[PDB]
Order: C-alpha cells, then sequence, then structure tokens
C-alpha cells in the first residue's frame, strides 16, 4: 500500500474528501416524479427489472436528460447540483493554477460536462471509450506535459485503470460506480510515483438520493475487501441493511506439535 | 556372526556391514513371535497400523469398529514374555470416536504429541495423544480411504487425502486450508503417499488404474504418469498410462524415496523409478491382492537389501525389493491381512488383520 511505501517514496499529501450535492429544485422535481411513477412501484413488486428504474435515477442525479428543459439547452449546468459544485470547484482551482482531473461513469454525462466546459473557456481534453486507441497514449502525454491544459475528461473505465496522469492534480470523480474498485482506480491515477503536488480527490454523490446508496453498496464492498486484504477485524458495515428501497427519495434538512495444536484450539475456539 | 564380529572390532569392515547383514538375518529370520502378543481392543478388523518414527515406542491402530488403539510397544516387564498393553483408546464413549472404519492412522512425524486419522465418517480428525482431545476436524464431502503427511516436511504440514471422490485434497494443519486439490485422477484415490525424499512431491494411486506423482507447489497438473510398457504401448493420453490392470490400492516408497512400489488388483507389484516413473521391469512374481480398499503395505529399512512386505491374502509375504526373489510367507492369520508395519530399530514387523488380531513378527534368536 502506499502507507507501508509511501514514508519511503516522497509521495505528496493526499486527501479524499466526499462532497454531499444537492439536488435542484428541478432535478428533485424529475426525482420526485420517478420515484412517484408506476414504473418503480412494478420494480418493487418484481414486475419489472431493477435495472431500468436504477439507470433513470442515475441519469437523474447526474443531470436531468431524461426530459431536456436560451441558456436552456441540453445539459445546462445550473440544473444539477453536482453541476453546480463542479463549476464552483473548476472556478477555484482554475484561479489557483491547478490542474484537474474530472471522471464520469457515463459517455452522455462526459459530453455533457464538455459542452459546460466549452461554455466555459477552460481548455480542456477529453478521452472516452469512443477515442481511438492509437491517440489514447499521446493523449495522456499530452496533458502530462503542457500544462496550459487545464482539465481532462475521462470515462472512469478507460481513463482509470493502469494510466498515468501525474500531470494531473486534482482528480473529482462526478458519478459513483456500483463497483468500488472502478472509482479507487479513477481517483489514483493521480496520487502516483511522479506527482510532485499535493493531490485531493473530490467525490461528488447526491445527498439523499440513489448515489448516497451505491456509495453505501460499494462502502460494504469495499469492508468485505478489506476483511480479507488488509485484516480480518472489519468493523461490521452497520450504516444500512442494504435493501431494495434505494428508490426513495430523502433529501436532507518443523512445527512441534505444540505450536500447531495451540493453532488448532485457537482456530476451532473461535 | 563371529567372523563378522572379529571383522568389526578389527576394523576389517565398517561397522555398518556388521549392522546391515546382521539387520537382514533378522528380517530373514522373521516368524511369529509367541513369547509376543498385542492386546486384543478391537471388536473389528485393524485397518492401519503406524508405529511412531521417532522413538519407535509407540504403535497406533485403527479398527473397522471405529476405535483408535494407543499400544507401547516396549517390554517393560522384566519377563522374557510381555503382551504389548494399550496405553490409550479412543473408544465407543469417546466423544469423538469415529463413526464408521478407521481407515488410516498417522503419527505426526518430528513429534509424539499429535497423531491424525481418516475414517469412512468422511472425517479426517487430528488428535492431542496427550489430552487425547480432537485439536482438528476437517470433513470431507465422500468417505476417506487413505491420508498421508509428508514424513520429511519441515517447511509445511500439508495432509493428503484421499477419498472416494477423483481429486486429492490437501489439508494444511497451519491455518486450516481444506481447499487445495490436485485433479487429473477419474476415480476413487485408494492411496496416497508423500516422497519421503522430496518435500513436496506426492503419489497418489486411484481404482483408475493410474499413479500420478505430483508436485504439490506446482500449479500445472502431475509431474508423471507411471505406465507398464514405458512407450510400447504409446496413446495420446486419454485413458493410456495406466500403472496396472485393476484398480491400485497400494503406494509405499522405498526407504531412500528413489523407487516407487505399486501394488493393484491385477495380482501384481510393481517397482517404478520416483523420479521419472519408469518401470523398472522387476518381476516379484504374482501378489494375491482383491481388497476393495487401500492396502497398507511398508518397506524394511537399514538391511543389507531392502525388504517388501506385501499383504498376501492372509499371509504377509516378503520380498526382495530390487530382485524380486520372494523371501518367505510369514502365515500367522486367520483372515486376509489389511496392514503391515515394521519397527526398523530391531527388525520387527506388526500386521494387522480382519480377524481382530494384530501379530508381532520378531526374528528368531
Ligand atoms: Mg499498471
Amino acid at each position: 500500500m502506499k502507507s507501508d511505501v509511501k514514508m519511503s517514496l516522497s509521495l505528496p499529501d493526499k486527501n479524499e474528501q466526499v462532497l454531499f450535492c444537492r439536488l435542484t429544485d428541478e432535478q428533485h422535481k424529475v426525482y420526485q416524479n420517478f420515484v412517484d411513477s408506476k414504473e418503480v412501484y412494478r420494480i418493487l413488486n418484481g414486475e419489472m427489472q431493477i435495472f431500468s428504474g436504477l439507470i433513470a435515477l442515475r441519469k437523474i442525479c447526474n443531470h436531468p436528460d431524461l426530459f431536456s428543459g436560451e441558456e436552456d439547452q441540453f445539459g445546462y449546468w445550473k440544473r444539477s447540483g453536482k453541476m453546480i459544485v463542479v463549476e464552483s470547484l473548476l472556478k477555484i482551482w482554475h484561479k489557483q493554477g491547478q490542474r484537474v482531473l474530472l471522471f464520469s461513469q457515463s459517455r452522455q454525462m462526459l459530453d455533457i460536462l464538455e459542452v459546460f466546459l466549452r461554455a466555459q473557456k477552460y481548455t480542456y481534453l477529453k478521452m472516452d471509450g469512443t477515442t481511438t486507441i492509437a491517440s489514447r497514449q499521446p493523449l495522456i502525454t499530452r496533458y502530462n506535459e503542457d500544462t496550459s491544459i487545464f482539465v481532462f475528461l475521462l470515462t472512469t473505465r478507460v481513463g482509470g485503470l493502469g494510466v498515468n496522469l501525474t500531470g494531473a492534480n486534482r482528480v473529482v470523480i462526478y458519478d459513483p460506480d456500483w463497483n468500488p474498485s472502478t472509482d479507487t482506480q479513477a481517483r489514483e491515477r493521480a496520487w502516483r510515483i511522479g506527482q510532485k503536488k499535493q493531490v485531493t480527490v473530490y467525490r461528488l454523490l447526491t445527498a439523499g438520493t440513489i448515489e448516497e446508496k451505491i456509495y453505501h453498496r460499494q462502502i460494504f464492498k469495499q469492508f468485505l475487501t478489506n476483511r480479507v486484504l488488509k485484516d480480518p477485524k472489519q468493523r461490521r458495515f452497520f450504516k444500512s441493511n442494504d435493501l431494495y428501497e434505494l428508490f426513495t427519495l430523502t433529501s436532507p434538512d518443523p512445527l512441534a506439535s505444540s505450536s500447531l495444536l495451540a493453532k488448532m484450539r485457537a482456530r476451532n475456539h473461535l | 556372526m563371529l567372523g563378522f564380529l572379529s571383522a568389526r572390532q578389527t576394523g576389517l569392515e565398517d561397522p555398518l556391514r556388521l549392522r546391515r547383514a546382521e539387520s537382514t538375518r533378522r528380517v530373514l529370520g522373521l516368524e511369529l513371535n509367541k513369547d509376543r502378543d498385542v492386546e486384543r481392543i478391537h471388536g473389528g478388523g485393524i485397518n492401519t497400523l503406524d508405529i511412531e518414527p521417532v522413538e519407535g515406542r509407540y504403535m497406533l491402530s485403527g479398527g473397522s469398529d471405529g476405535v483408535i488403539v494407543l499400544y507401547d510397544l516396549e517390554n517393560s516387564s522384566r519377563q522374557s514374555y510381555y503382551t504389548c498393553k494399550a496405553v490409550c483408546s479412543i473408544g465407543r464413549d469417546h466423544p469423538d470416536v469415529h463413526r464408521y472404519s478407521v481407515e488410516t492412522v498417522q503419527w505426526y512425524p518430528h513429534d509424539t504429541g499429535m497423531f491424525t486419522s481418516s475414517s469412512f465418517d468422511k472425517t479426517l480428525k487430528v488428535w492431542d495423544t496427550n489430552t487425547l482431545q480432537t485439536a482438528d476436524v476437517f470433513n470431507f464431502e465422500e468417505t476417506v480411504y487413505s491420508h498421508h503427511m509428508s514424513p520429511v516436511s519441515t517447511k509445511h504440514c500439508l495432509v493428503a487425502v484421499g477419498t472416494r471422490g477423483p481429486k486429492v485434497q490437501l489439508c494444511d494443519l497451519k491455518s486450516g486450508s481444506c481447499s487445495h486439490i490436485l485433479q487429473g485422477h477419474r476415480q476413487e484415490i485408494l492411496a496416497v503417499s508423500w516422497s519421503p525424499r522430496y518435500d513436496y512431491i506426492l503419489a497418489t494411486a486411484s481404482a483408475d488404474s493410474r499413479v500420478k506423482l505430483w508436485d504439490v507447489r506446482r500449479a500445472s497438473g502431475c509431474l508423471i504418469t507411471l505406465d507398464q510398457h514405458n512407450g510400447k504401448k504409446s496413446q495420446a493420453v486419454e485413458s493410456a498410462n495406466t500403472a496396472h490392470n485393476g484398480k491400485v490400492n497400494g503406494l509405499c516408497f522405498t526407504s531412500d524415496g528413489l523407487h516407487l512400489l505399486t501394488v493393484g488388483t491385477d495380482n501384481r507389484m510393481r517397482l517404478w523409478n520416483s523420479s521419472n516413473g519408469e518401470n523398472t521391469l522387476v518381476n516379484y512374481g504374482k501378489v494375491c491382492n482383491n481388497s476393495k480398499k487401500g492396502l497398507k503395505f511398508t518397506v524394511s529399512c537399514g538391511c543389507s537389501s531392502e525388504f517388501v512386505f506385501v499383504p498376501y491374502g492372509s499371509t504377509i509375504a516378503v520380498y526382495t525389493v530390487y530382485s524380486g526373489e520372494q523371501i518367505t510367507m510369514l502365515k500367522g492369520h486367520y483372515k486376509t491381512v489389511d496392514c503391515c508395519v515394521f519397527q526398523s530399530n530391531f527388525q520387527e514387523l506388526y500386521s494387522g488383520s480382519r480377524d481382530c488380531n494384530i501379530l508381532a513378527w520378531v526374528p528368531s534368536l
């Protein structure tokens, strides 16, 4: 890990903040009308597949691209709370003269964030699964070499997973994934051997939405993983029962036979 | 004998000469000792015997009635006649007693304080000798024919377990791990034996007529599959390369671990090069076995010539390992002989049988 080695590796400090964004009134209205919709009722009765509703809710927390509402074009940043947070963060970090790594599970949301960044004057760079593979390592090299490029738009699946992006300094995971490790690797894209600046990771969750539940699922999965990678004495995940009521909107506010036998009595007494 | 004593005393011959020639003479003179008896405690046939490797004082015995007996083989009485008294017993009233036949019992090598025993109740139980309570139980989905701990492993403490399943279970006594399986056999594994020479070499014999040598460290299957003919009948290996023409229900490495003895229900015993599994073509004649379970047979140690003591029906046939010449057949049992075990300090043999007896064979004079 980068705690038994970090002192021996001269890595800069690391932060892992988790921001609990707030749904906007219109985003909240869409989410409330979808949880109250009949389709969710069919899901909860076992009539229809849970996946459809889960994906719809994830889209709603990402941005209301379900119902596309001038300055009212598709994917306008002010309609989503997470994009309000991202706009504020990019503003502060740009004036702090820093380079950001903006991740997203979804290609559609990445397109929305690209249109948003170009609505700003920020210079960006994008790499999702559609960008030709032959150009991906040049892109990474470009981002790492010249610092005029400010943000790097990445899908967590292609932009995570082994690529070195130490030219980035800030990384925000725009949307959680059911799989914890997708986001672990996405955040570890920055704080690597070669990072000369302090890194802080921001994870954006819409408070009281499906995203907080996905966060709970992946905390539970991470605890199950830590039980068998770092120690077997893990604290039980108690924050929830992790049930199928994640369709509810709850907006806040030689051993000598004696060491051997002793080990056996230990194991069996448990 | 006086020539040997004079040659030892005067330095002409190395003392090893007298030791080995005399041990051989004692083995050839092996005979049913009515001057020694073993206390009858088993209500059923004795399937397995195991003399402890260190000090060779105590013997384990597993019966068909599920009892385990722990005998003292030292003549603590001043008489020339003595009965090997039963020190302990996992009896019908012991809460950990095996519910069915004990098919194997083995002392922990390197120490007398723990011993392990496997049964047809689908358990391999680890016992602490002193408290005589189970320290561990390895439950299996299928009844155990034979288990074996490496006589040599100062590093690992794996138990190779062969059941009616086609896979060989490796159970780590150090933190209890019964997940490792050696797959590649196709029928019940009737015998398993770790190499006495190599820490991680395991020989496994199965009812599908095949004997395989494994390197349990290795991640790429069995090292060798023993073949009767060594290539005369060669086929793309899907069914050929059988050690025997029936079930192979007995395995025994020679003392030095450079050769492997297999006995199968083709009424044959074969001698194989344990490094490349090549048949040495030692004849051995006909070895009558029709045992439907693992057949425990032993070799001699520290003699001028090595011997193999194989159960031959109701007798114990003694053969020279490296020439095949049957030394003799020790006949003192009343039913089929299941197991024999060799006390290497005094060239004594103990053999159990289905007639609920354990007979000592000691050299005459
Ligand atoms: Mg890599």
